[PDB]
């Protein structure tokens, strides 16, 4: 079923230690879990390194900034990497959510093709985030290799690293030097693949929904115009089916919805909460912004990569609530005055249902919307503006 | 035949109207209220604008000259569209009969109960405008110097010297009957308006929830009778709605801003003054301020609640054994209820207890501004 | 009835000082009763030490505002146990609501079943708020405790007690520390259990009318069930009165919902200004933390209670409104195209009907819900930003 | 169709600088061609001019700021005619849309009238915003020539030129003062024909929408009259065409608007954008206003061009808006009970459809209505609070 679908990005997510011991031979279930242990390990330990890094440069506000920043990038993978585990349950429900779908005769050839439809989306949207990740990494080794390794208390010379680390070598040699900057890039690449491969599933829920919701208003058309006549009994148990098809698949658009929505609802409710402080460092951080010099590229990056998530959760919520509100368009949009009575009356339930769109909540705290990539727009930049007046 | 003064629940603002000359009867004294006002508004307006040297002086002139503006705003409003409003206050009339007429022990409890309620609103109303006036004209002597009820300047006039002044004095007083006048009773007015509203209102919800009883239920014809009654006033209550929304709304919309500025001043002044007494007046003014800018919003608030729960008794009805035609048409009333018979501000902005509470936020927002400045 | 379900959180309010002079024998009438007057006494006698404190405090605004956050926080309790009084017939009669409920006899057995459960989540309410009032009370004797009793004007040294309060006596030797830590603590203990019960009343008239509504969808997918299985006139006169159970429940919970609304929603308008009021306080307090001392701690605790508050009303507010959308969405979700057009028209108007959702309303200002909540914290952490940064 | 009701709008934007190689001969299709590149160059020439005297004009803060304001006023014209020909097939695709509209032997009146009454509307607006352009170019003629071209650094004459400026040539002596007179003349007057020729325009399309749903209503009372009476089989074809003309006219407008969003939907993006950074210079300029005759004429000017280009936008979406609830209200407002079951359905589907309003989006960020002219004055009014309070 849905698993099928999504396989790639299964594979990808599992590929890169983010657990989900399901999908294979019982063979690779071990070396799996000792793999993810292991990725785990490695990526917690480069964070506590930095956080004692940070404890040491609690000197000034700028260095604890720009580390403060650093972590809250670093820390949303490994929340991400947490929490899928203790919720694994509810993904595997949601992934098992289309194992058996609906089926009418008419109705197969649309369902097909938007399916595979669906399936060509997630894939473009797959490798657009992968090549989005492989170019944040690439862009972050040149910017740490162009830019000079150097602090300013006097001047003093600064191992040239990615990521300010403390280290107990000397990180500044030659052997020393190149493990740090091979674990550093390991580490950059893990962390970027473990969240962006985690958002990319829940889009992909998101877009098979859609597509869903789709099928669903372009059988809309030919199902009203099948009630047309008045009908003998077969049209009528005909009219039936095709009435019967049409609710089961959109309630099962609904249940699909319903669960990614609490799963990725909890998930984004924290990634917002960090996206929020991580966006109040960086208006601080852009405020000293001056020139063209390497500062305002990291700067401009790290408000890219934010805003970018940010806005991809968005835009996947807006199609989703888009899509339910011209589901009920197109079952307004048919000639059901040529109709029955019983067809009729569906296309008002319908309508009534259709009503409100449906959404994606944080925790019902806020829906993800393009609505809410504007508030949060809105917000950084008006506290940008208030502290260059302050200053 | 129905009367406007003989409904009580308009009876009070129609007869304030009409000794005026504003809403009933055409005399002088429409013009002997109106033109000395606007000529006092205008020259107090000019020494707002030459009063920028002190700021204490500023802002009790522009407080007053912004009162009395939005007075004589509403008065030109009022007089220039006399026809609507006598024919509102005749319709009022004319239903507040019909409603009077009906025979449930809860429908004439609250007909009673609301125009109580409003009378009382309405002489309240007065009273605190009385006082007030009162305050405003015992203002100036507090302070010892030779101050004014309200800031006035006439091109080349000296105000504080020569016998003149007192008689500026005396005529200012006299002044300040009709402005008062001018201002309360729309405001009153429109609550008493708002408030039959909500009894038409509730008055269907109880027609919708009994329209069954002593109705045969055997015979359909009667059933449809009586559901289509019940659009009928449905359809009335909303016409009632938009008429009084499309007034109310634009003279709400300069009602609005003016308040906003008119209580940044009195929050401001509140905080400057350092008299014995004066600032008890200054508190007296935030609170005819704030009542009047309550009782809008909140009977505005309570049409919109009301009609959202007109749609509420039209489920609970005696709807699941009737006919399916019948319970469609009480779906349709259901379907249209749910949306709330809003009076829109300037018909931009629905006016609810947000948008005060929005106000009070601005006028606090304002004074924290001016507080910045002069400190 | 709903007396029966409410009886301990019912009997904790009378025991702890409330004026319910309602639910039990007419002996115990009269010692309750004046047993309620002392301890409003008590509580009043206190807030009199604790208000004349402010009164010489007002001297630095620092020690002023404290003094204004610690009354504040003691003003909810004497607020709430003097609105009560006022406002007993309102609470008598939304108590009294549920005493003669509908019976149908296919749906007795889900009315049952989700009656244990809203006793079930009741009393697990009751149990939670009662364990985090001791929780707060236990901390502030601890903390009190721990940290050194001084001012710094030179340091001066202060009695040792949970609030600083003006006592004609020593309050620093034996005999006067004793008697007001005793006094202190009686005082704590009362004001956290009267505010917190009668916020678990409104919690539990919340958690049942939500439990009725789940049992109203839980049976109305077998009532659309009933009504497919056209129809003989016993088949029809079941259906009907399935039908009439179900508008006439639904009815019945609208009524609950809208005298809890009435009663606490006064109750709240109050609750919110206050605790406005308090966040404003408590940020400016914020901005002044340093380090992780005991300031800190009281200062979170603080923020922690005030926001547990709001935060609890919130839940069961949306709540409320999330199960009148499922309600709704429930209508959809039964099998109505193979049912009957009295079915499907009581589908359709059931639907029209939940297109608005129930909510609770603090006397009309707000509406309470995790939006409300949000937008509080919003607002204080906004409010707590802009002061630090101009600082 | 649409476009010979549009042609006068259409021909200023053809003739003057919007390319738009669509409506005339082949003949013109080349000089005009040629004529749209040399208004292009010409404008990005003076663009270029311009920027390059901001570039050494950035030494202070208010020449930086008055410059950037003229820049991106300027912006907005070069925005709007490099938008239009990218995007000219979906804008002639909402042209050409109600080429083939339906028709009955009833409804032909009141769409004739209201048909009369959008073209007059169309043109009342086109030469009003003709008008104000007009009025704007000869103000900014008038203050240039009233204005005192004098720079204080020391006192130096600065051309008296209405633009500032940065042009090879002396600018000062009459060759150049003059080429330089007409060069901006030009240059204004092209530049806000293009710019209020293309919002005219969607103006226009929003005047036919809501025309349209006038006529609209207007037949849905008489429709439901005919509807009513126990019909002949002849008057149930009759009702039954009736409500096909009626929905299918209510579809067609509904393509309209969606078309109309689409072509017009992110040209309001940019220009909110635009407006925004403006209105936060314009707000700063304010801030430093002091009744001078020609600053504060400026600056009000600049402001009151910004804000009626949003105005506009948000009268005529505000205008769509109402018109759809309108329709809602139409719809029950009359004699639905007396009509026939076909008709009463129509009625129902027609109010469930009708219970949100039509609307254009700015890219699905906002949308276009009063509401958001409220939200752009309230922001602008309150960054000026904050510069004043934080000098
Ligand atoms: C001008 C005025 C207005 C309202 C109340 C009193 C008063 O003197």
């Amino acid at each position: 079923g849905l698993v099928a679908d999504l396989l790639p990005n299964i594979r990808v997510m599992q590929g890169v230690g983010h657990f989900m011991f399901n999908y294979y031979s019982e063979g690779k279930k071990f070396p799996h879990r000792i793999y993810c242990i292991v990725t785990l390990l490695l990526l917690l330990l480069q964070y506590g390194m930095m956080a004692v890094n940070l404890m040491m440069e609690s000197d000034d506000v700028d260095d604890l900034t720009a580390n403060t920043i650093t972590m809250l990038f670093f820390l949303h993978p490994i929340v991400k990497m947490i929490y899928f585990p203790v919720r694994s349950k509810i993904f595997y429900k949601t992934l098992a959510i289309w194992n058996n779908p609906n089926s009418h005769p008419l109705f197969a050839e649309s369902n097909a093709r938007f399916h595979a439809l669906a399936i060509t989306k997630m894939r473009r949207l797959l490798f657009c985030v992968a090549g989005a990740t492989i170019f944040s990494v690439i862009s972050w080794t040149g910017i740490t290799f162009i830019e000079d390794s150097v602090k300013r208390i006097t001047i003093i010379p600064i191992p040239r690293l990615m990521i300010r680390t403390f280290y107990p070598f000397n990180a500044m040699s030659g052997a020393g030097h190149v493990f740090a900057l091979i674990y550093q890039f390991y580490y950059l690449v893990i962390s970027m693949a473990v969240s962006n491969s985690l958002d990319v599933l829940f889009c992909s829920w998101l877009l098979f929904a859609c597509e869903q919701l789709q099928h669903l208003k372009a059988i809309m058309k030919p199902l009203m115009e099948l009630s047309a006549t008045g009908l003998t009994k077969k049209q009528e148990m005909l009219v039936r089916s095709a009435i019967k098809y049409w609710v089961e698949r959109h309630k099962h658009v609904v249940r699909l919805v319903t669960a990614v929505g609490d799963a990725y609802g909890v998930a984004l409710l924290l990634h917002m909460l960090t996206t929020t402080i991580t966006l109040t460092l960086l208006a601080y951080q852009a405020t000293k912004v001056n020139g063209v010099n390497v500062y305002a590229a990291t700067v401009i990056g790290y408000l890219l990569y934010t805003l970018g998530q940010v806005f991809l959760f968005c835009i996947f919520g807006n199609r989703l609530i888009e899509e339910s509100s011209s589901v009920m368009e197109a079952a307004y949009s048919c000639h059901w005055y040529d109709g029955s009575e019983e067809a009729k009356t569906f296309v008002q339930i319908v309508c009534q249902q259709c009503q409100k769109a449906m959404s994606i909540s944080g925790a019902k705290f806020f829906t993800v919307s393009l609505d809410l990539f504007a508030s949060v727009l809105g917000a950084v930049v008006t506290y940008f503006m208030v502290l260059v007046q302050l200053k | 035949m129905a009367s406007i003064l003989d409904c009580p629940i308009v009876s009070v603002n129609a007869r304030v109207w009409r000794f005026w000359s504003f809403v009933l009867k055409h005399d002088a004294m429409r013009y002997i209220s109106i033109i000395p006002v606007t000529v006092m508004t205008f020259f107090m307006f000019t020494d707002l604008c030459r009063s920028w040297g002190n700021i204490q002086e500023l802002i009790i002139k522009a407080y007053f000259a912004v009162l009395y503006f939005n007075a004589v705003l509403r008065t030109l409003i009022l007089v220039k569209d006399r026809k609507l409003y006598e024919n509102f206050m005749q319709g009022i009339s004319n239903v507040y009969f019909e409603i009077s007429h009906i025979d449930d022990h809860k429908i004439q409890s609250l007909l009673k109960s609301y125009t109580v309620r409003a009378r009382m609103l309405s002489i309240s109303n007065l009273a605190l405008g009385a006082i007030i006036s009162t305050c405003f004209v015992v203002y100036p002597i507090f302070t010892g110097e030779r101050g004014l009820p309200y800031g006035m300047f006439i091109p080349g006039l000296d105000s504080f010297r020569s016998p003149h002044y007192e008689i500026i004095y005396i005529v200012q007083v006299v002044l300040t009957f009709p402005g008062c006048c001018m201002y309360i009773p729309f405001t009153s007015f429109f609550a008493s308006t708002t408030l039959f509203g909500l009894v038409q209102i509730k008055t269907l919800q109880r027609q919708l929830q009994t329209f069954k009883d002593n109705i045969n239920s055997q015979d359909k014809e009667k059933v449809k009778a009586k559901v289509v009654k019940l659009i009928e006033d449905h359809k009335r209550i909303i016409t009632y709605v938009s008429e009084l929304n499309s007034l109310v709304t634009y003279i709400c919309f300069v009602e609005f801003l003016s308040f906003g500025m008119m209580l940044c001043a009195l929050l401001f002044l509140l905080n400057v003054i350092e008299n014995h007494a004066q600032i008890v007046i200054v508190a007296a003014y935030i609170f005819m301020i704030i009542s009047q800018i309550f009782a809008f919003y909140w009977h505005a608030n309570e049409v919109r609640e009301e009609s959202m729960n007109l749609a509420e008794a039209a489920y609970s009805g005696p709807w699941v054994e009737l006919d399916n035609s019948i319970k469609k048409k009480l779906l349709l009333i259901i379907l249209r209820a749910q949306q709330p018979l809003e009076i829109t501000v300037g018909n931009v902005y629905p006016m609810t207890l947000e948008m005060f509470q929005s106000l009070l936020n601005a006028s606090y927002s304002y004074f924290t501004l001016l507080r910045r400045v002069y400190n």
